[PDB]
RNA sequence: UUGGCGGUACUUUAUAUCCAUCUAGAGGAGCCUGUUCUAUAAUCGAUAAACCCCGCUCUACCUCACCAUCUCUUGCUAAUUCAGCCUAUAUACCGCCAUCUUCAGCAAACCCUAAAAAGGUAUUAAAGUAAGCAAAAGAAUCAAACAUAAAAACGUUAGGUCAAGGUGUAGCCAAUGAAAUGGGAAGAAAUGGGCUACAUUUUCUUAUAAAAGAACAUUACUAUACCCUUUAUGAAACUAAAGGACUAAGGAGGAUUUAGU
């Protein structure tokens, strides 16, 4: 039995995201990509160096705002510039998100010495795509 | 090619609706955090620089490297002295020089003036910074000038302006003159400094003052030096103490600045407003007319910043607008901020919100209540969050149109900028409502909106249990409920009036019991009767009197109403 | 804006030079994507920007390529159970023609500003000049 | 902290091979002909001995970069076959998806 | 009592604000892209989403949508009831008010029929409606048993004496039977320069593909890639595949040929030109030879490719030796 | 290396081990790590304005501070102090009534009835239970299954009362399923005055045999348990 | 105790129907379901369920949405872009009229990928074309031209083509090819003794 | 550079600007450990002499 | 009342399958490679089906975890009586899988029963119902089909993996940690898989798989061995390739077994 990337079967109870609970072999068919770069494409560089810092920013982006992901991040780069798209939970008060936002753009341009925006969705809650 | 979202807040802030700032505070709050988190990270970057060294970029971006600003020449040398005062560092500078008079070592004269600059801006003190001022007559900027073995015009410059910048007027011009007996000429910023320095000083004598004034204007041309702009701007920013007498210098003056070939600016026109529409003018009979001419001057013509009073401005020009009650000088004034990129020069937070409430609180005043509705959407949110005052000029003004439709949706407007809770406001929306009879469809309509105003109060109700229900809220509550279909409620708000003791009015008494009479309810009609002996309302008795000849009593209600008629 | 629209609105200063300008016969712009339906937007935005400009354009499809590779399945052992992974690259050339020099650089810097994320693009510019004036007149 | 003490020994092998890059090549260029006498040939294959091994670039091996495994690793996204199918398998690399047909 | 959810159903009232954004949405969306609102329709909308939301999944279902709530929303989801509870349809309470109530009309013109008392295929080539297209028409769940019940019935109508009134009935209850003609579609004849007739096809074998060019009037002469045909085909069975068509139609020596065959092998390119032969050899021929051509196998395009080789196994199909036990 | 760092929720997924082949075929307990922090605190003390410390203080623009080490060591020490107060929360609880014993689910109120499918509120019914049996059967899930059979009683005191029987394989369950089915099944009792039965009643309903007998007031009830309940 | 901040209702609904659209999105940003006034949904539905709606959709905000550029943006957009646009030469009006006046073709290519290095080794390539027949050659100099240029001569369009990518910069690789053709042509032309010897 | 993630990750953790879940599981077992009596040894004061 | 297995051996069933049919192999010789054994100062894990060209899409040094010998003791990090640990338990686990398996089941919430340990179907219908998970469908192999891929729930084997990484518990901190140098050998042995040959439907040569000219049993076919040269990579040839001769065995391979529709 294959466990890759599977959120297994409860009894009912477990509520899975769109995102969760579609399995690998639908990757392209009815669930896109969490990153979007061009390093990838055939004839390109740096494939490499695109996925190491996605990685970081994935965990960088969890630890600075601990509890108020609702979802995973969506990275986008066009040109030089990184974008983060995040859905975020309507835990903190507002102005703490202004001082996050300031702080892990500014933290991540000097960084990877690129321009990072940080763009931001609050929802109520997390969204339930199924109860599995 | 794109144009301002009229629906859409600042770009500065988050486009998200639990980020979008609702009131003024808010907006200042979440620009005053985002720069907060934008100092947090700087301060980690500048002091662990060493894992921000890795430059991945090509081209290579200077401004996204860590900053060192702390010096890194060790050798006591001249050169190292230049890095301190290029770094701007004061007293290691002075520590340094010291040291290197103490050795002898040689001191070039521009490097000796460097570190003046450095001192004599900064007055002695470290440059303001943010981690984790009169001259002194002992300081190291005055020392290291006796100090100095060989003095050029450039230095006694310096010191002059240093001292006229924290405040050494006397001591300054006394530095001049020792300039003019050395022979020695003078540049144009340091005459600016010594005009502004006779202004500050209180002279006894205008014209003498004046006079004065005017011969250090005489001294620039003996020297060959030639004014320049910030020199006018500051004679006149001097001349707004004297408002009555300094109209016919003030004048003259812009009239040589033309001759000479300086350019106005908008700093220069702000000081002349001042100076002829003074914001405490008891002569508001006849004011001047001149507003009028610079608008005509200034039409059309695109600005750039080339002083310091640029942003003064439009606010100023508002305000004048709005004193004379003349609503198409408005418009001149609007019309010439959105040409070119003059809205860059409309001011900061503090006169931003000034100019534009001062504008739009001039439209509906003056303006048609279908324009006026237009400018409402253009300029909010997107433009400025306003305050409460702004929401009940626009609900006067829809009240003077006749249309009070409206004033059911301005009030959800109003809940967005955060005067859900203002009792103002809430007084304003239900007594414009219920001032005067409606068709049932509009009395149907401003009941719902009455049901919505009274659920903040009793939301507050709950969460403050010393809550009061002013008196002529819980009256404009009871009576739109009557009107709209919703009398049921308003027997049970009756009761609110003897549970927060406010003495109900008498035309609200003799309203419920008109309802009555058409539902025929004589229980109803008692009901009125027991809050009236309760407040000892001399009119109850009236009333009750009322009830018997209105409906037909049983023999249990002739009893029970009987009763409540001895009390 | 209802009532409230800019007057004068401020325009870039373009000033015309002296030198003589680029002549481009042709400007082939080969782009790719893992998404075919991000081509086709972007083939619509850059063949009406074109149209918008003056410039000739022509659209092609060259044939995708699919990189397959792979791999074990299993962190330790069992060989014979492997997976495997594709790459998807779909390409969309934008064929222009008879362009100056300022011409190809306006269009070029409006449409590879708007080039979407995961996309790609490789100009090749086809300049004419004249011959160099050594080799016009043979010289012994 | 790197991965493991493996790691570590690479890293620092693919440190001394650039610094060691152009002496290893302009030594090596005098043996690698059949121009020059033989006895300077002779003296320069001991010249390239006497550089430390560690400048020799046939000592670095291609590790994963998260975990320091030695085989198994694609060279386009230095990763090995574990990590990169975590990560593929999530929807995280651009453009990487199953390969039906 | 379980976290799942509660059934999710929609009202009459929720259905209605559906529809409302759903209009307020195209005058945006016509706005947005520069078309007048009054005849935007749902294929402009379609187009408009697909550029301004580009998506390149595969499943047509997972992209996104902006259609309008009657397509989406599940249709059987309608109030029954009024306000005092008093059902709209007198066979309510039976479950299947719609199927009940056609078996009941359906019911009662057989009764008329039997009691009021010619060739009954009025219609030919038809089928009666699948049970998905029946249960679209009720709107309502049907099992097996209740939709040959229901057929029956309906063949017991067409049995006795119909006016034109059973007719119609019956008729809304047929659905047209597909009419898949495996009938060959021939070329056109096009004109030389010279003026004379010929007509082209495509063939396809393995990798091979072929594009003949045969000529109406000719001595047999084939030129494969400006090739002669012995020459190209030096094989013996290559040269009898090219002779299959015309021998088949006793047409050797009347027709002159020109091909190019590129991709593939020997004996895979000698068959692409073989259908491409076959093919553009339709013009030329009665249409009674045409299906003869057809059912001897010469206008079919032959399916057979080489099969992808698995992972953890030699080939296509060859395994890997299970080693000794 | 920081790239080999887990989540919070992966961690405790391996170090529980409940999904495990010991588990199924035959203690550590969770924690959460997270509930105390108060984002922007840091152990080395720093103020940060606008995440944790006002932006704004007496009409002053607060600017980047750290705590004195006295300062910390005493937020510090506040932290372990609530964190162990947090556990002693954990410990406490509150007691509910025992049954016909301790250590029996005889004889115990478990509140009144589910609403009804009109928000019919049942809150002047009580709910007793009168037998839990725990009984394993023989199903391919578990090689031997679990099933939990619970009889409930219901009653407003007020002479409508019914029983029911609940199963199920989580006790939590049988017990919704019995006292739901109960509402259902509610026969009235006819009290003479309000306080007994009208008349002696003998029966036998199987194996079984009850004797009742009328009493007069302040006799209380002799029965047994289960009667009285 | 504790306030709980409310979010505002989106401003969709305060958007009318004859909006500036082309303001709302100036440029490429991330589907905002707050600032998209349509009832979009995405996502495959789950049985007797419809697609996801916006808020809260994850899949619409992986998408590179197009909202930026509409059809009425593009073409406010281009008619700024028009006072930057050059005249191409009418006199120029077919591909062999080009060839007449300006027979040297120079290829240089550009690449534009998604990092923080602009750099491409590619780029630095150059390809000089040229035609023999633009070129002023004697019998004698085009068979001496035809011989040294080897495999870069086709015979078949009559064409040399030049690749010089040995050169670390464009502008140095370009400048070489043209340098290249001055020698080779000039080269062509000189008569050697040893030629006599063919 | 993994010295620079790992040294950057623990500054800003210090700072109370970044949430490491997996060090503050790890921080309590050394804490519950030490409690047992199984913490790490001092140097050069090992079981062996 | 159930669950089980007993001898469920009985009737239908499998479909490249149990036997039969068919084709090419394995089993013999030579080598290549894994394993066991012997054996070495000298890894570890996998090791019936479901291990044995397995982790390795890869070991001359490095890799490396092994052994011998010499050396270091706050010993990668911002801080830490700390760093580090391929140290034991896969019978504490996460993670990723094998297997039955493209098997067909897993079934929550309600409702009913003269009490229920359980059961709940009849279609000309008799208490069952309205929802999920898997299957189907959908999508991929760029028309269409078919086929192939992918997909395949819950359990079964405490199956495999603490040595991808992370981690519970226990163990080592002048040593079970870190680094340097040199080694990590072999077979009168067994066995698994692969490769080549044994030839005439062949060998060599030119073309090209068309055709032709030669060779054709003692070395004719026939060595990817040993040995001898040159060459490529490398600092290092102990590696690989290309020639040179030397050439031995092998003459189509017992019971038996593998794959293919
Ligand atoms: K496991
Ligand atoms: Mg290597
Ligand atoms: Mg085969
Ligand atoms: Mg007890
Ligand atoms: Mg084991
Ligand atoms: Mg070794
Ligand atoms: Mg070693
Ligand atoms: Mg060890
Ligand atoms: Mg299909
Ligand atoms: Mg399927
Ligand atoms: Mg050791
Ligand atoms: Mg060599």
């Amino acid at each position: 039995k294959n466990r890759a990337a599977r959120v297994r079967v409860a009894k009912g109870n477990k509520p899975v995201s769109y995102e969760e609970a579609h399995a690998p072999h639908y990757i392209a068919h009815r669930k896109g990509w969490l990153s979007l770069h061009t390093g990838n494409l055939d004839g390109e560089d740096h494939a490499a160096e695109r996925t190491l810092e996605d990685v970081f920013l994935r965990k960088f982006m969890m630890g600075t705002f601990p509890g108020c992901l609702a979802d995973q991040i969506v990275l986008k780069r066009r040109a030089n510039q990184v974008d983060i798209c995040a859905l975020v939970l309507r835990q903190l008060p507002a102005h703490k998100f202004y001082f996050l936002v300031g702080y892990s753009e500014t933290l991540l341009s000097h960084f990877y010495k690129c321009p990072v925006r940080l763009h931001l969705q609050t929802v109520p809650s997390k969204v339930v795509y199924k109860y599995i | 090619t794109v144009n301002r979202d009229p629906t859409a807040a600042p770009y500065v802030f988050h486009d998200d609706p639990y980020l979008i700032p609702t009131s003024a505070l808010e907006s200042r709050s979440f620009l005053l955090a985002k720069k907060s988190g934008e100092t947090a990270a700087k301060f980690i970057i500048n002091s662990y620089p060493k894992y921000f060294q890795k430059d991945i970029a090509e081209p290579h971006i200077p401004c996204l490297m860590p900053e060192y600003f702390e010096p890194q020449i060790e050798d006591v040398s001249e050169a190292a002295l230049e890095e301190r005062i290029r770094l701007r560092k004061v007293r290691a500078s002075v520590d340094m020089f010291d040291q290197l008079l103490q050795a002898g070592t040689t001191v070039s004269l521009e490097t000796t003036n460097s570190l003046l600059d450095l001192l004599c801006y900064y007055g002695d003190q470290e440059p303001p910074a943010d981690y984790p001022g009169p001259w002194k007559a002992q300081n190291n900027a005055e020392r290291i000038f006796a100090l100095m073995p060989e003095k050029n015009a450039r230095s006694y410059c310096t010191m002059i302006r240093g001292m006229v910048k924290h405040r050494a007027y006397a001591q300054a011009l006394n530095v001049y003159t020792e300039l003019l007996n050395n022979r020695l000429s003078a540049d144009v910023y340091t005459f600016n400094a010594l005009i502004e320095a006779k202004t500050f000083i209180l002279n006894e004598k205008f014209e003498e003052k004046w006079n004065d004034i005017l011969d250090l204007l005489k001294h620039m041309v003996a020297q060959k030096v030639k004014p320049n702009l910030q020199t006018f701007n500051t004679i006149l920013k001097g001349l707004r103490k004297c408002y009555s007498l300094g109209r016919i210098p003030a004048l003259q003056i812009l009239r040589e600045m033309k001759h000479i070939g300086i350019e106005p600016s908008l700093a220069t026109y702000h000081h002349i407003i001042h100076l002829f529409y003074p914001r405490d003018l008891s002569a508001i009979k006849m004011p001047s007319l001149i507003i009028y001419d610079i608008m005509n001057e200034l039409e059309g013509r695109t600005f750039s910043p080339q002083d310091l009073d640029d942003g003064r401005f439009f606010q100023l020009a508002m305000s004048v607008c709005s004193s004379l009650r003349d609503l198409e000088l408005a418009y001149q004034v609007h019309r010439l901020l959105n040409t070119g990129d003059n809205r860059k020069l409309v001011g900061h937070d503090p006169l931003r919100k000034v100019y534009y409430s001062k504008f739009f609180s001039l439209i509906c005043s003056l303006e048609q209540i279908d324009v006026t509705l237009k400018w409402y959407k253009d300029l909010i949110p997107s433009v400025f969050l306003p305050h409460y005052q702004i929401f009940i000029g626009l609900l006067q003004a829809l009240d003077v149109a006749n249309r009070l439709e409206l004033v059911p949706q301005i009030w959800k407007d109003s809940k967005e900028y955060s005067h859900t809770f203002r009792d103002a406001l809430r007084e304003e929306v239900l007594m414009l409502m219920a001032r005067d009879k409606h068709p049932p469809e509009l009395q149907v309509a401003f009941a719902d909106c009455a049901a919505d105003i009274k659920s903040t109060y009793e939301d507050q109700s709950a969460r403050q249990p010393a809550f009061d229900w002013p008196a002529n809220p819980l009256q404009y509550i009871a009576v739109l409920f009557l009107r709209g279909g919703r009398s049921q409620e308003a027997w049970k708000m009756l009761e609110l009036f003897k549970k927060h003791k406010k003495i109900p009015r008498n035309e609200l008494l003799e309203e419920f019991m008109d309802t009555a009479k058409a539902s025929g309810s004589t229980a109803l009609a008692i009901e009125v009767v027991k809050l009236a002996s309760a407040f000892s309302l001399p009119i109850g008795e009236s009333l009750a009197q009322r009830v018997v000849m209105d409906f037909t009593v049983d023999p249990e209600q002739k009893e029970a109403l009987g009763n409540l008629t001895e009390l | 804006l209802h009532v409230d629209v800019p007057k004068d609105v401020t325009r870039p200063t373009i000033t015309t030079s002296d030198e003589p300008d680029t002549l481009y016969k042709r400007l082939s712009i080969l782009v790719k994507a893992h998404d075919r339906a991000v081509l086709d937007s972007y083939e619509y935005f850059a063949v009406l920007a074109a149209k918008e400009l003056g410039i000739s354009i022509k659209v092609h499809e060259p044939p995708r390529k699919i990189e397959r590779f792979t791999l074990l399945k299993s962190v330790h052992i069992f060989k014979k159970h492997r997976v495997q992974y594709e790459m998807r690259t779909l390409y969309r050339c934008l064929e222009l023609k008879h362009l100056t020099g300022s011409t190809a650089s306006v269009y070029l810097e409006y449409i590879q500003r708007n080039l979407p994320e995961g996309v790609a693009m490789e100009v090749t510019k086809t300049q004419i000049q004249q011959l160099p004036e050594h080799i016009k007149e043979p010289m012994w | 902290y790197y991965v493991d003490w493996r790691m570590l020994r690479d890293l620092k092998r693919r440190k001394m091979a650039y610094e060691y890059a152009d002496e290893r090549l302009r030594i090596n260029s005098l043996r690698k002909n059949t121009i020059l006498p033989k006895d300077l040939q002779e003296m320069a294959g001991d010249e390239i001995a006497a550089l430390p091994r560690d400048s020799c670039p046939v000592r670095i091996r291609n590790r994963c970069v998260m975990t320091s495994r030695p085989r198994g690793v694609k060279r386009r996204w230095r990763l090995s076959r574990i990590v990169f199918r975590h990560l593929a398998d999530h929807g995280l690399l651009s453009g990487v998806q199953r390969a039906i047909w | 009592n379980v976290q799942a959810s509660r059934q999710e159903s929609y009202t009459e009232d929720f259905i209605k604000k559906q529809i409302e954004e759903f209009n307020i949405g195209k005058r945006h969306l016509a706005n947005m892209m520069g078309e007048d609102p009054e005849t935007f329709a749902e294929e402009d909308i379609d187009r408009a989403i697909a550029y301004l939301f580009p998506s390149g999944l595969f499943e047509k279902r997972a992209r996104p949508m902006m259609k309008h709530p009657e397509h989406i929303f599940p249709k059987q989801r309608a109030t029954q009831w009024g306000e005092d509870g008093r059902p709209f349809h007198f066979l309510f309470y039976t479950g299947k008010q719609s199927y009940y109530s056609l078996m009941h009309d359906v019911y009662g013109k057989v009764m008329q029929l039997e009691k009021h008392r010619a060739e009954s295929r009025d219609l030919i080539g038809s089928r009666w409606l699948i049970k998905e297209e029946l249960e679209e028409m009720l709107v309502e769940k049907l099992s097996d048993e209740d939709y040959a019940q229901f057929i029956r019935l309906l063949e017991k109508l067409l049995t006795l004496p119909c006016g034109p009134a059973e007719e119609e009935f019956v008729q809304r209850f047929r659905r047209s039977v597909t009419i898949q003609s495996k009938k060959q579609l021939i070329e056109p004849v096009q004109y030389d320069e010279q003026g004379m007739a010929f007509s082209t096809s495509e063939g396809r074998r393995k990798s091979a593909t072929a594009q003949a060019v045969v000529y109406e009037h000719g001595s047999g002469k084939i030129h494969v890639n400006g090739v002669d045909y012995l020459i190209y085909f030096p094989i013996t069975q290559d040269r009898e595949q090219l002779m299959f068509p015309f021998h088949f139609l006793d047409r050797l020596e009347r027709h002159d040929v020109t091909c190019t065959v590129s991709g593939g092998g020997r004996s895979a390119q000698a068959g692409a030109i073989r259908l491409a032969m076959a093919r553009a050899l339709c013009s030329f021929v009665t249409e009674d030879e045409v299906e003869w051509m057809r059912q001897a196998g010469l206008l079919t395009p032959d399916p057979r490719i080489r099969e992808r080789k698995k992972p953890g196994q030699e080939g296509a199909r060859r395994k890997f030796t299970w080693k000794k036990r | 290396s920081f790239f080999t760092k887990l989540t919070a929720e992966e961690l405790w997924k391996g170090a529980l081990a409940e999904t495990g082949a010991g588990a199924r075929k035959g203690k550590k307990k969770r924690k959460d790590l997270n509930r105390g922090q108060i984002i922007g605190e840091g152990r080395s003390g720093f103020l940060w304005p606008g995440l944790n410390v006002p932006l704004i203080k007496s009409g002053v623009v607060q600017n980047i501070g750290q705590r004195s080490k006295e300062e910390q060591q005493k937020v510090e020490a506040t932290m372990v102090e609530q964190r162990e107060e947090w556990d002693r929360k954990r410990k406490i609880k509150v007691k509910r009534e025992r049954g016909w014993s301790g250590n029996t689910w005889g004889g115990v109120s478990i509140g009144p009835p589910d609403p009804g499918p009109n928000g019919e509120t049942y809150e002047d019914f009580d709910t007793r239970i009168l037998e839990v049996r725990n009984v394993f059967n023989m199903t391919a899930k578990e090689g031997r299954k679990k099933s939990v059979r619970v009889l409930v009683a219901v009653g407003n005191g007020n002479g409508a009362a019914g029983f029911a029987i609940g199963k199920a394989a989580d006790r939590g369950d049988a017990f919704r399923k019995a006292k739901n089915r109960a509402i259902h099944y509610l026969h009235y009792i006819e009290r003479y005055e309000g306080h007994t039965i009208f008349h002696d009643i003998s029966l036998r309903f199987k194996r079984t045999q009850i004797r009742m007998k009328k009493q007069p007031r302040g006799y209380g009830l002799r029965c047994h348990r289960a009667i009285i309940t | 105790r504790p306030m709980r901040r409310k979010a505002l209702p989106p401003r969709t609904e305060k958007m009318d129907t004859d909006q500036d659209w082309p303001s709302v999105y100036p440029t490429a940003a991330p589907f905002k379901p707050s600032a998209v006034p349509l009832p979009v949904r995405m996502g495959y539905p789950v049985k007797k369920g419809v697609p996801m709606a916006k808020e809260g959709n994850l899949e619409l905000l992986k998408i590179p949405n197009f909202l930026h550029l509409t059809p009425v943006a593009i073409k406010r957009h281009c008619a700024a872009l028009k006072d930057f646009c050059t005249e191409w030469p009418a006199a120029l009006d077919s591909d062999e009229k080009c060839e007449e006046h300006f027979p040297v073709e120079i290829d240089t290519a550009d690449y534009v990928s998604s990092g923080p290095s602009i750099r491409n080794p590619k780029a630095r390539a150059v390809t000089l074309r040229v035609k023999l027949s633009s070129l002023n050659l004697d019998n004698h100099a085009k068979k001496k031209l035809i011989k040294l240029v080897g495999e870069r001569y086709c015979k078949a369009t009559d064409v040399l083509t030049i690749t010089t990518d040995r050169c670390p910069l464009k502008r140095q690789n370009y400048d070489y090819a043209v340098y290249l053709l001055t020698v080779l042509y000039h080269e062509s032309w000189k008569t050697e003794d040893w030629e006599n010897s063919k | 550079n993994h010295n620079t993630y790992f040294a950057l990750m623990g500054n800003l953790r210090f700072l109370g600007l970044y949430r490491d879940e997996h060090q503050d599981f790890k921080d309590e077992q050394r804490r519950l450990k030490k409690l047992r009596g199984k913490g790490k040894p001092r140097k050069g004061e090992g079981k062996r002499a």
